[PDB]
Parts: structure tokens; C-alpha cells; sequence
């Protein structure tokens, strides 16, 4: 007699995929939920980007010459590479990783000048560690000598109001002479005292001088302070010797992301998920590629793989 | 000889995930039905919509390859991440688990919507073979057959004839 | 004419969830079925007190508003929480989505599971018609109406008259 | 002939909801998820409420004037408004955000005395800043000063065991004079050491004068310390200028609840979820009003809606 | 007399989970079936692999019993763990509702499938009681009983016969 | 007639388990999810474990009498205890945690000599609070006093540079003594400094002395201070009293766990998932016995139980 079956398709070669109930039971078909494929470029398409090479972030706040290009950049991403370097006299910043938070989604930095202006002290002290051409320093900073060898230095105090909306990033910088002998030849005997006041922020700082290991032929460090200046507020620098002065402050532009890497741009891929390794283009959910990425990006998950299935059990 | 999806699948069914075999007097065929396998289609194309969402919420860094943070508050961030990474890859897990059973059960079910709503239209006159067929009790041509995929069957002009022949 | 739940629902049935949309001689009637309603009710009421709980944890202030705490543990605190929220946005909408598949899926069942349950009752003496009515083959009084809907149906009553027009 | 049909009811308004399959499929009923509306006041029935307005919930221990109905508050409930201080006289506490978090768990604070008594010195420094019935100062505490302008001050030791079960929050201060010219004036020549030590704890402190901004005519400023001083332990204080020092110890009552808010109280409606808005009364799962809410909450989420389907698909 | 699964279980039903009771004119009788009770134990053997895995990620102290960290990254780092506790709690309660509820239907789904295989290869020589057993329409001795059991029931050797009793 | 009918199996008494829908519906069979056993004992086979006592783990790496034993410990499994000091002279490190957050991981540690030695100078300070054989001191460290009562302590400078391949933990001390008159009893009159510079690191350091609470008869103070030296890196100590100087380098030997307890160690049972109860061997994915348990565990849960159903419903 007559029949009519009803069926449904089948292939030879099923896709295996987990279920509820069963590891590895066969369907039609299915796709990867887990993204594991990357550009190794950082895809900057749509976006002003500015590769810091040699400049450290910091940097560019204060100015060492690797940073003469970015003194007043400005960006919406912001790439920092192994090699930069925040400094050329040695030292560091005091809460070096907020900052640099901070200025990463800053997009960027506009510079204007403190006004400060000096009497009965040298203002052009230098170093053969910072060179451009030939012995120099921070350009934006001025290292604050006495007016002749071992003479006295004048205490004096500066004050800089910030008259802008927005508040004002202020950087001051504490010298550490490589021994007492070299801290008298330039700011003269006695001991130093740097005082510094907003109203919301007050605290203190004594230069301590002494041997320490010779980085780039220089024995004496630089510790590098800093705060957030309120709209209408004025800081207030009492200081009399060991102090490297700011010349300028700096205001935030706007907003960028900031990320670490070692591959090259491209501006014609567009992207928006990176890291060290380049960038993540992928609509899927979860990544297993690097857990610290960043920007707008997949879940990151444990796991190479993860098949979600599109079709039904295969029985074939 | 003929069979239907209890026994298994048919590799031969091209252009449908769900269809009919059918086997007559002029010959043998297979047709696919476009409704139950839209229908299944949509269903999945749903699951995907829903599952192939970018995240809107953006994440900075907090953390840094180059020059490595405090001990404390690194060691209290690498704790934080981790317990999140655990949270996610056991979100994934389960849900491609939880997604793939449903995935399955639904398309069955898809299936079974389609049989039982030929049985229906067939009323009185066919009998179920139980490998997913119906021998139907009369002479069903290429076009009888045609009338059954395009739901346009109307069983009781076949019925003395087939249920006589059930008896 | 009438038809059942494989075509649509009913505007009209307003003191129940389920229910008979009955047609013979005295006339036409829409009755409600409680145990089959409630059923459904109470399944629901289920997942309510399950959805519906507060949480007996509690968080305090870690942040702060007026005085804005240092920036790196503020980040990290504004970082760990952004994952949180994250993951309750993630979690929120997969159990809501994944409840509403299932209640629908668990009401479509219990329609199933009471016309299932009648066609058993009706034994011998009537067809499906296809909408999800039965065609009764004897005179079915607003008694016998009535029996059907509160499971007191005798087939065997009249089952040599049905048997019998259905040839 | 007879027919009997199965039917399942239906309506022309549908809500729509989401499924694991269907975005918008129409239901019969369904209720929402994701709680949205807030009450704009603090709901307090039920709970002692303290609302410090003008009073800073730090100065609750050091007792500036807009504090003295609190020197010693209890309470369940702590509001602090944005217009509160901690201060009269320019200052900040050390650690504070830590301290405050303390304090808005602690029920409130019961003083006791420390019995410090003092001999060749002042010890009723005052200032224009806190002013009660004109100069003043911190109530809990004694501003000593040198016996007489530029005299010396007699170097000092002076100690507190705590007696009690509980652990007793001590807290003192330096100050910073607004040049030398004034370090001496109260305290004398000489440089100037602070230095506190429990067993379980020691620090040290010197005072750095010199120019500030001025803050409500003042240009020097207190730093704020504190320590939590354990059952049986001693903290002792030794100095010699620059020191302000405790009167009283602070013994935290029992257990509160503390938040910030710019709403009124109302003892009428009762709550348990906070936020700056006002409070959250729901027993939906989730909220999307305020992350930073605090309480018994429903778990902030980013979505407006999230509806659950409590009926069956609609069919017409 | 007997009853099926409509109506309730067999605490009787010692060596399977799934099973049929028989009664003819040699007496009355249960014998488990293994395929589907081995099919719903390997379902549930699949899940238990599935949620009684360790965790491979390792998670070391951040935190102090003996000497109580600072308060204000002790708090940010209770507050962290709270919200993940929260997580968790709420991951695992809904896994094992879910699950169970999923344990449930994939059971009944199991008895299901058993029964409506049955009824297929008895074809028309029975009928539904309603109760979820069959009322056979013609002589079924042990054997007749064993071949329905083991699947080898020819319908067409009691056809003619059966047909007539059902008439 | 002949009927035959479908089954399935049920029983009196089957376990109440949680469904999607329904609280408590009863199932044949169900299995724990949650765990709540625990062994009180720290179940240490295939690990080497040094129960550390008496001796605090950061004695390890300066040496009090209690810590003799672990000078040079080795281990895969730490544990901590209660009555553990880190210390005789009374004092405490500053970074403590994060110090012992990475010996905890450490392998343990393998001392290396730094090679300093000493000219016009004493080098055998000691204290009846550190006592072997009577008064004593750090075993790793050098009390370096004046040649003589109140005499002239000569400003140093010494190094020490890092040949391994591996980072340096290296620590120092500074010494506040518990008054003027010992200060200059141990190292002379005048103000003190202790400079310390790596390249990587800066950090300065004055002694504060003055009375203090007596602890083991002790007046005065050790702050210990640390660093990570990087290969190849030098760190150099430039100072003029109140020193106490390293005289051996630390490094870390491989890999290990630490945990905090108060139970007996068991080298029979193996373990994997401890906490200061004992230890949890289980395979189920969730816990309820301690939310700070630390290795491999399942994850911790606010319920007692979670039953996960194992068959199916019971009707009976
Ligand atoms: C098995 O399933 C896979 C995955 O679902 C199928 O490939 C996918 O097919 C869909 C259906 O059109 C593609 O949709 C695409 O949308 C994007 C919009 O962003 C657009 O760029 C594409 O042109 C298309 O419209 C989807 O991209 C594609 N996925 C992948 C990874 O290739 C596949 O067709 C199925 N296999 C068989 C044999 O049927
Ligand atoms: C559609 O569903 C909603 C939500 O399920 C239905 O309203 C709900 O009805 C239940 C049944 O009584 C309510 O319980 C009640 O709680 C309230 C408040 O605590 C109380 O006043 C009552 O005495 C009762 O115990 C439930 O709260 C209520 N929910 C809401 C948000 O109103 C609604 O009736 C359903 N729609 C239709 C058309 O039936
Ligand atoms: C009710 O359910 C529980 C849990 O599913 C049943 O106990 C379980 O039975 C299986 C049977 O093989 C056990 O497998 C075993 O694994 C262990 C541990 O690694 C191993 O030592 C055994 O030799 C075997 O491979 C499973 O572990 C066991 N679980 C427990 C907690 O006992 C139980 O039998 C069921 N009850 C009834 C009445 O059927
Ligand atoms: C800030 O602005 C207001 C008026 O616009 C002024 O009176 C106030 O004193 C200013 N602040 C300072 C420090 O001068
Ligand atoms: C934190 O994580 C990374 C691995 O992603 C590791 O390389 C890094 O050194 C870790 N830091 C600490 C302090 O544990
Ligand atoms: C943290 O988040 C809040 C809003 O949730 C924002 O207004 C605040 O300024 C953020 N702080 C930082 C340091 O990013
Ligand atoms: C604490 O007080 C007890 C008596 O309450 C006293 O004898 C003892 O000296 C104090 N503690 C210690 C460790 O000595
Ligand atoms: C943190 O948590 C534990 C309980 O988990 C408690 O004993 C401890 O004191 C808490 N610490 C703070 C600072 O809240
Ligand atoms: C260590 O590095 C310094 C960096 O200037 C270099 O002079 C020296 O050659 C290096 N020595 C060894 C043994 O690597």
C-alpha cells in the first residue's frame, strides 16, 4: 500500500557539543561561542592615536626630551610601549599608577604656564643625563639652584591660583643629592624643608641625601609629587632649597583610552576590544585570548572552546 | 523499502531540515516542508540574536605589564579578576550546556509538531507504522501525496474507500 | 462554528485559563476547567516566591560621595564593581528570558495534558478534528456535555451507537 | 453532530516579553522585574536616626561647634549631608575614609575621659575659626601651647591604658603653623617631635610649617590621627610642641547603618535599601536606580525593564 | 486490579525505574524495562559529570585572621567576596532548581516515550484505558506478553481477530 | 481481557527537593550539592610542610630565637599559627601583609651573605629580649652601635649587588630608642638618617625616639623595612645611626601554598582545599563552611544545602 514518511536531515560528519545531559552528543551544525582570534595590530581606524615610542606617559607632564612631541598632545587612544621612560635625571613618581590612570583616559594634555618668576637664585640648572643639545633638563620644570656655590637660598613661597573650570594637574618635584657635600653646593648648608598647600591638600617633604646606585652616571634622585588643583583653588609651594619647580600646569582635554602593546598600528582596521598582543575584532560573547584586555570586549573565560549548537541531533 | 525519523535521518534531504518520503505507484520522493523548517530556523536565529550581543559596559586598565603595582593592591586585583573569571567561564559553560539541550529538544519538538498534524489531517484512513510513516489505506497518487505536504488533504473524500480496506 | 486551541485562543473565555467550547442540539457553551487552571496558577505562583525573594546580605558604604576617596582603590572599587554589575545585567536577563520560554512552554503542556486527557475518555466514539475539537458520533444532551468536562464519562454508555456512525 | 473543543483563553492587548528564542513574544500577563521607583525620603520608622547636617561625621570625635549635639550620638541609622564638615579649623584627618566607614558601623560613639592634666603650659589654645561664644576650639580636645609667647615647651610624656572590653578609638593632631615665625610664637625654637606608641602600633610624626592658602582666615592647618587602642593596651604620647591632644577616648556603642543624602527623613514609611535619592522599597530582585545603594538591596542591574511572563502565549 | 502511570508509581517496581505490569488468564506480572531505564540513567550520570567537577583555579589568602589587615582595603576586599558569595549563592540555586526541574521532565519525557512506542506496535488490535495501560482486544498469554516487552510484537498475527472484538 | 500496562517506579519516603516551579516536590532520589564536612586536620600528604609554631613567617627572614629552625626552611605547604611572632625586640614590619603574601607562595627561602663589614663601629648590639644563650639578637641582622657610650657613629655608606638570576628580598631596620638619652647612648649626639637606594627605589628614613608603652621589657622600637632587589641591581644604604643592617639577602626558592590554622597536620589524608578548621575533601562544586578557605575548593555558598534531584518524581 501506499506511505508517506516524515524525516528530518542528517550529515555524515555531525559537530560534537555538550549538553545538559550528555558530553559530546552530534548535531547538524554549530558555531563557537569562544573567540581565540586576534589582529596583532592595534586596529586605530576612526580614532587620533598617539604612539608614545620612547616617552613614558608621565613624561609627558613633566618633559624629559623624549617627550618634546607630546608636551601638549592630544589623543582618543593612547599607546604606551616597553621602552618608554617617564624620566631622564633618575626618579620616579609617588602614586606613579593612579596618574597614570588618570592621564590614559585624559585625551590628553594643554599646558599653561604658572607664572613664577625669581629673584637672588639660579633658575637654569641642568644635567648632562637630561641632553638635548648638551646638558639640559625637564622642560617643563625648572631645577631651582642658589645663586652661586654653597651659598644661602632665599625661602621663599609661590603661588599659582587655577582660574579654569576644570580642575588643574600641578607637578613638583624633591631633589635627593648623591651625598650632603653635593646638597650644600647647590642649595648651601643648613636643612630643607618643602611645604606644600591647596586647602583641600596639605603635606610635607625633606630632602634626603646619600649614596645610591649611579643611574645613568647620576647618583641623586628625583622624587616626583603631584595633586589635582580645584577650580578657584590655589596651591602653595614654601620652600627653601632641593625643589624643581614647576613651570607649567596641565589640564585634561577630554576622554581616550590608554593601552600597553608591542605590535604596530593600523588605521584601516577599526577596532575597539585590545591588548599587548594587538586587538580582539569579534561579535562573539567570550574570549579566551588575555584576560587584562581591555576596552569594549568579550567576557574573557577559561576555556578554548565553547560550540553552541545551530541545528538539530544528528542520526544519520 | 521506506522510513521516517524514529528509525533516524535522511542524508539525502537537501533543501529542509524537516520533510516527507513518500512511496506510491508512480514512484518515490522526498519533499521538504518550508514552514516547520523556517519555523525551527527563526527559533535558533532568536538564540543568536540574543547570545552574539557586544557589551556596551567599557573596562580600563587597572593594572600594568610594564611597571608592576603594589604587591597588596595588585595581589587584591589579580584575587578579583579571578573570582570573576571564574564566575564567566561557568556562565559560558552552562549556558552553551543549557542552550544546546534546548537547541535539541526544541528542533524534536519540531518535528513532532509536523507528524502528529498529518495524523490529524489523515484522520480515519491511515494507520501509523511506528518508524515515523503512516500507511495510508487507499490509493494516494503524486498528487494525493502533494495534497497531504500542502495541508490541503480533505480525508473524507477518501474515507469509505480506506476505511473499508482498514477492515 | 467552532474551533479549538490548535487555531486560537479565546477572547471570550474570561473566568478561567483553560477550558470546552461544547456544540449540540440545545445549543453552544464555554465551560472553565479549575483543576487544569490552577495548575498552571500555581506553577507560577512557584516561581514568584522563588524570584520575588530579598536578599538577606548586606553592603555598606565602600565609596563615597561627597569626598571623593584615593583614585586607585576608587578605581579598583569602580572596576570591581562594574564587573558585578555586569555580571547581575548578564544573569538577570538570562533567567527572566529563560523563565519565559519555560512558562509558556509549561502552559502550551498543560493544554496538552488535559486534551490528551479527554481524547482518552472519549475512547471509541469520536475523531479529532485537527483545531483541537473532538467530533463526537452520538447526540451529546448538556448532560453528557457536562459529564466529559468533570471526567464522569462512561464510554462504553455510548459506544456500540458511535462505533457504529463512524461507519 | 456533537463536537466538544479544548481552548485555552486569550486577549487583544498582549504584553510583549523576551524568550530564550523570541524577542517580543506576546503573553497574557506579565509583571515586572527591575525596580525603577524610589521613594524621595529616607524611609526611618523603626530606627534611631541621627541626621548630622551640618556636623561632619569625623568631627563627631574631635567636636568642632557645629558637632556638640553629637559628641556623644546613638543611633541606627547615620546620615551625613554634603554640607557637613569635620572641621573649624583647616584640617583633614589622616586614614579618614577608613575611619568614616568605622564610624557609620559603629551605633555611635560614647566618650570617656583620658585624664591628661598638665603643668609649665598652655592648654587653652583657641582660634577665630571655632568659634562658640567667639574664639574657641575643638571640644574634645586641648591646643597646648608654650606657657607664654616664644618660651620653650617643656618636653612631655603622657599616657591612657584602656581599661574597657571594647577597643578605644584615640585620635590627636599636629599642627602645621603658617610660617616659623608662629611655630616658635606658640611652641618655641627648636625642631619638633610627636610620637605616638601603643604596642601594636608606632609612628611618628613632625610638624611642617610655612604658607598656605588661606581657609577661613586661616593659613595653618591640623592634621588629623587616629588609632584603635586595644583592651588592656596603653598608647603613650610623647612631645615637646605642635601637639593637639586628646581629651576624651571614643567607644564605638553598638551596630548602625550610615549613608549620604540629600533627601529628608520620614519616620512614617519604613525602609531598608538607601541611596542618595532616597530610599528603595521593593521587592522586585533587581533595580536599576542607583549602584552605589546600600542596605538590603535588589541587585542593581543596567537595565530599565526586565518583564516575567505570568500567563500563557497570547493567540487571538 | 491494575493500574499504570497516569495514575501513580509502583513501589512494587524494585529492579528498574521504568516498567510493565501485565494481566491475563496465566496470572499478573512486572518486569523492568532496561533500555529506557538505563537511557534516563545515563541523562542523570551526565549531569552529576557535569556539576561534581573541581575547580581547577587556585586561590590564595588575600586576607588575615591573626593580624586584621587595614581597615579600608579590608573593607573593599570583604565587600568584594560578599558580592561574589551573593553570585554564587544565586548561581547555585537556580543550577540545582533548574536542573531538577529539567531531571523531572526528562523523566516523564522517558515514560512517555516508552508508552507511546507501545501503542505503535500494538496498532489497532488495542485501545487506550486512560489510566496509561492498553487494553488488549484478543488473547495475550506470558509469551504474547514477553514479545511486546521485547519489542518483537507483530500486530498482523492478531489482527484479524482483535479488529472484530473491537466490534 | 488481557491489558498491559506502562510503570514506573516510586517509593514511601522519597527526598524533597526544589524545582523551577515548585518547593519541595518529592523525588525517589537526590545527592547533596553543598558541602558541610570538613576533617580537623590539615591534611598535608605529598607535600613537604613546615609548621611554623612559635616563629612567625616573617621571623624567617630576620631571624628571632623562635625562627632558628626555618632560617633557610623549605616547603610546599606553610602554615601559620596563631601564637607565631615575627619578632623578639618588640617592633613590626612596615608592608607586613604584602611581605607575607609573597613568602607565602615562596617555596621558601635560601639565604645569601650581603658581605658588609665594619670599621670604628660596634657590630654585636644586643637585648636580654632576644635571648639564646642570654641577651642576643637577629640572627640575620647586625645591631651596629657607636664605638663607645654617647660616642660618634661614622656616616657609611655600604652595597650589595644582586648576581643572581632571581629577585633579592632584602631587609633593614631602624631603631627607636625609647628616649633622647639612649638615642645618643648607642650612636651620639645629632640628628640621624638612613638613605636607601636601589635604582628601581628611593625611600628615606629618620629614627623617632621617645617613650613607648614597655613591651617584653623593651621601651624602644624596631621599624623593618623591605624591597625586591632586581638581577643585576644594586641596593646601597647610606647612613649614620639607628641602623640595623642585613646581613644576609633572601631569595625565593620555588612554589608553595600558606594558610593560617589552629588543627594538628596530617600527612596520611591528602588534601587539596584547606581552611583554619581543617582541611575539605570533596567533589561537590559548592561549600558552606568557611567563605576564606583557600587552595582548590568548591565554591562557598550562603546555604546549608542545595539538593540536586538523581531520579525521578515519586507518586506513590
Ligand atoms: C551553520 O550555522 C552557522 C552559524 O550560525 C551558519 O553560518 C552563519 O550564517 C548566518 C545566516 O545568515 C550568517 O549571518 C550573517 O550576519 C552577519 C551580520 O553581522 C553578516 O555579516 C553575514 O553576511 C550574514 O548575514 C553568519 O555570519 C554565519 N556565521 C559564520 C560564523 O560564518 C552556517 O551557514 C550554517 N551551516 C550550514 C551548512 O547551514
Ligand atoms: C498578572 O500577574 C500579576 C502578577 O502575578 C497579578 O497581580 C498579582 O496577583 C497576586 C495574586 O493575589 C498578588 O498577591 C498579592 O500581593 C499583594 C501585595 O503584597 C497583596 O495586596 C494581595 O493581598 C496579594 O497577596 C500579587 O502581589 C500581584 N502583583 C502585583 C504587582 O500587583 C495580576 O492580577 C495578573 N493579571 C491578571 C489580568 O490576572
Ligand atoms: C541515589 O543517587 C546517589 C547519587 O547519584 C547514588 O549514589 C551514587 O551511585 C553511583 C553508582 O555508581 C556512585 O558512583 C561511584 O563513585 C564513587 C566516588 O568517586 C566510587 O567510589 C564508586 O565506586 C562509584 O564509581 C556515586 O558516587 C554514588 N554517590 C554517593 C554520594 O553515594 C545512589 O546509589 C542512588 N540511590 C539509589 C537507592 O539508587
Ligand atoms: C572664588 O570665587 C569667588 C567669587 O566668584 C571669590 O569671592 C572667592 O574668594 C574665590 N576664591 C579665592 C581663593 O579667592
Ligand atoms: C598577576 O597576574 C599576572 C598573570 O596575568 C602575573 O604575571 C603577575 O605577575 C601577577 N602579579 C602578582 C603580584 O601576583
Ligand atoms: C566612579 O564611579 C562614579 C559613578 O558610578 C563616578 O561619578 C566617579 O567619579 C567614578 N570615580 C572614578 C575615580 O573613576
Ligand atoms: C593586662 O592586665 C592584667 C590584669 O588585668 C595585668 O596583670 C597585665 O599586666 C596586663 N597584660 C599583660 C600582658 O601583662
Ligand atoms: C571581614 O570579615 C570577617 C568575617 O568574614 C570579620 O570577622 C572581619 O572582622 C571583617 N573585617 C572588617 C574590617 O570588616
Ligand atoms: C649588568 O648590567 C650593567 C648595566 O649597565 C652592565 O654594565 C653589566 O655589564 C652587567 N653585568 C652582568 C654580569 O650582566
Amino acid at each position: 500500500g501506499d506511505k508517506i514518511c516524515l524525516g528530518h536531515h542528517a550529515v555524515s560528519n555531525g559537530t560534537k557539543v555538550n549538553t545538559l545531559t550528555e558530553r559530546g552528543v552530534e548535531v547538524v551544525n554549530a558555531t563557537e561561542t569562544v573567540e581565540r582570534t586576534n589582529i596583532p595590530r592595534i586596529c586605530s581606524k576612526g580614532k587620533r592615536t598617539v604612539d608614545l615610542g620612547q616617552c613614558g606617559l608621565l613624561g609627558t607632564i613633566t618633559g624629559p626630551p623624549q617627550c618634546d612631541q607630546f608636551l601638549e598632545f592630544s589623543a582618543d587612544l593612547i599607546i604606551e610601549r616597553r621602552e618608554g621612560s617617564d624620566v631622564c635625571y633618575p626618579g620616579k613618581f609617588v602614586n606613579e599608577e593612579a596618574l597614570r590612570q588618570i592621564l590614559r583616559e585624559s585625551g590628553g594634555i594643554d599646558k599653561e604656564a604658572m607664572g613664577f618668576t625669581y629673584s637672588g637664585i639660579r633658575t637654569n640648572g641642568a644635567t648632562s643625563s637630561c641632553r638635548r643639545s648638551g646638558s639640559s633638563f625637564y622642560a617643563e620644570m625648572k631645577w631651582l639652584l642658589s645663586n652661586t656655590d654653597n651659598a644661602a637660598f632665599p625661602q621663599m613661597t609661590k603661588s599659582y591660583k587655577n582660574t579654569r573650570k576644570n580642575p588643574a594637574l600641578i607637578v613638583w618635584g624633591i631633589h635627593h643629592s648623591g651625598s650632603t657635600a653635593e646638597q650644600t653646593k647647590l642649595y648651601g648648608s643648613g636643612n630643607k624643608l618643602v611645604t606644600v598647600g591647596s586647602s583641600n591638600y596639605q603635606q610635607s617633604f625633606v630632602p634626603s641625601p646619600g649614596a645610591r646606585t649611579q643611574v645613568n652616571g647620576q647618583s641623586g634622585r628625583i622624587d616626583f609629587h603631584w595633586l589635582m588643583l580645584n577650580p578657584n583653588d590655589t596651591v602653595t609651594f614654601s620652600f627653601n632649597g632641593a625643589f624643581i619647580a614647576p613651570d607649567r600646569a596641565s589640564f585634561l582635554r577630554g576622554k581616550s583610552m590608554g593601552i600597553q602593546s608591542g605590535v604596530q598600528v593600523d588605521a584601516d582596521c577599526e577596532g575597539d576590544c585590545y591588548y599587548s598582543g594587538g586587538t580582539i575584532i569579534s561579535n562573539l560573547p567570550f574570549q579566551n585570548i588575555d584576560s587584562r584586555a581591555v576596552g569594549k570586549c568579550p567576557r574573557y573565560v577559561k576555556q578554548r572552546s565553547l560550540l553552541l549548537a545551530t541545528g538539530m541531533k544528528n542520526v544519520p | 523499502a521506506i522510513a521516517g525519523f524514529i528509525e533516524n535521518g535522511w542524508e539525502g534531504l537537501i533543501d529542509g531540515w524537516y520533510g516527507f518520503r513518500h512511496q506510491n505507484a508512480q514512484g518515490e520522493g522526498t519533499a521538504a516542508d518550508y514552514k516547520s523548517t523556517q519555523s525551527a530556523i527563526d527559533q535558533i536565529t532568536g538564540k543568536l540574536n540574543r547570545l552574539i550581543e557586544k557589551t556596551n559596559q567599557q573596562f580600563e586598565l587597572i593594572d600594568n605589564e610594564f611597571t608592576e603595582v603594589e604587591k597588596q593592591i595588585g595581589n587584591v586585583i589579580n584575587w578579583t579578576r579571578d573570582s570573576i573569571t571564574e564566575v564567566w567561564s561557568y556562565n559560558a559553560e552552562l549556558l552553551v550546556a543549557m542552550e544546546n539541550q534546548h537547541t535539541i529538544d526544541l528542533a524534536d519538538s519540531e518535528m513532532d509538531k509536523l507528524y502528529e498534524r498529518v495524523k490529524r489531517q489523515l484522520r480515519e484512513n491511515a494507520e501509523e507504522d511506528g518508524t515515523g510513516c503512516f500507511e495510508i489505506f487507499h490509493k494516494c497518487d503524486d498528487d494525493c501525496m502533494a495534497s497531504i505536504r500542502n495541508n490541503t488533504y480533505d480525508h473524507s473524500k477518501y474515507r469509505e474507500e480506506a476505511m473499508q480496506n482498514r477492515i
